[PDB]
């Protein structure tokens, strides 16, 4: 009865959170798999997830629960047990299961920001032509909705480890704190990073970003590619097959996000931008607007 | 062509769609 209550004005308060905008985003470190015991503001509506997954928070509901939702196609608002609910559990369970010898949640962009690497490094003709043509294709298609935008600086230095000049350190941060801007509002983010070739060289930072492998599978057709641009290019062949080797070595499914192995742009075009809509559907729901009626019934 | 023939033209011919 106190609880029917408490449960319908958390029930309340999630209706209007539907609508409202996405304060921020976490990837997870952790799984979590709801149970009725861990006391839910509305049973029922606890968003379970798995480590790696990311969240869209709403907002806060009270010191263990947050309001948000998976950012996945299907999937609506819930409550997301905030960081010292789930240290609260993770306690029950090892004080049920029971002198010299981890957070729950990174913070990223609302919008993972969308890198492209190779099919060998940029700075060359053949990597830089071709990757061209995409960030072409991607400003007109999806105009309107997408921000595209250049990165001098290394960003692969946005790590703790590191958090060179002082002034080149506050730069890589300015250009983090550019790049979660950008994504607030849930543009879709296009970063052209003058200094990554390699998924590992973001691995550590806390972009998250969307890894576009444009992957040239044969190392003959690259070579014979290379030597289309002149000796001024192929002199340094050496170089650049290493790095797409080094690419090709990656484990890919936890490397890459999009692989396009595509041997015509227009299919690898195409195959980038029904990822993008997919991804733009995962991370605009819906229930995000309610419609406004044109016709009242009376 | 052979597959890697058919590789190379679809690559120089998106090479010359960035110019
Ligand atoms: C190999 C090739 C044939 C026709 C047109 C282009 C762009 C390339
Ligand atoms: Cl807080």
């Amino acid at each position: 009865a106190v609880r029917r209550e408490a449960e319908r004005q958390a029930q309340a308060q999630l209706e209007k959170a539907k609508t409202k905008p996405v304060a921020f985003a976490v990837r997870t470190n952790v799984r979590y798999s709801a149970a009725q015991e861990d006391d839910v503001p509305v049973p029922g509506m606890a968003i379970s997830f798995e480590a790696k997954d990311f969240l869209h928070v709403k907002e806060k509901f009270n010191n263990d629960w947050w309001i948000g939702r998976l950012v996945k196609e299907g999937c609506e608002i819930g409550f997301i047990p905030s960081p010292v609910k789930l240290e609260n559990m993770r306690l029950q369970h090892e004080q049920r299961a029971k002198f010299f010898k981890t957070p729950p949640y990174d913070v990223v962009p609302s919008m993972r920001p969308v890198v492209l690497v190779g099919p060998s490094l940029k700075g060359y003709e053949v990597t830089d032509m071709m990757q061209k043509a995409l960030f072409d294709f991607l400003k007109h298609r999806f105009e309107g909705r997408i921000s595209i935008t250049r990165v001098t600086a290394d960003i692969s230095l946005a790590k703790r480890s590191v958090l060179n000049t002082r002034s080149s350190l506050a730069e890589v941060q300015s250009e983090i704190e550019r790049i979660f801007e950008l994504a607030r509002t849930l543009q879709l983010v296009v970063l052209d990073a003058d200094t990554i070739n390699h998924p590992a060289q973001l691995s550590k930072t806390s972009l998250a970003p969307i890894i576009v492998y444009v992957k040239i599978s044969s190392p003959k057709v690259l070579q014979r590619l290379i030597k289309s641009r002149g000796k001024s290019q192929a002199k340094h062949l050496n170089v650049q097959m290493v790095a797409a080797d080094k690419l090709a070595q990656c484990p890919p499914q936890e490397s890459f996000d999009v692989i396009l192995d595509e041997n015509q742009l227009e299919d690898a075009c195409e195959h980038l931008a029904d990822y993008l809509e997919a991804y733009w559907k995962a991370t605009h729901p819906p229930s995000s607007n309610l419609p406004n009626p044109l016709l009242s019934r009376t | 062509a052979s597959p890697l023939e058919e590789d190379l033209c679809g690559y120089l011919c998106w090479i010359t769609q960035a110019e």
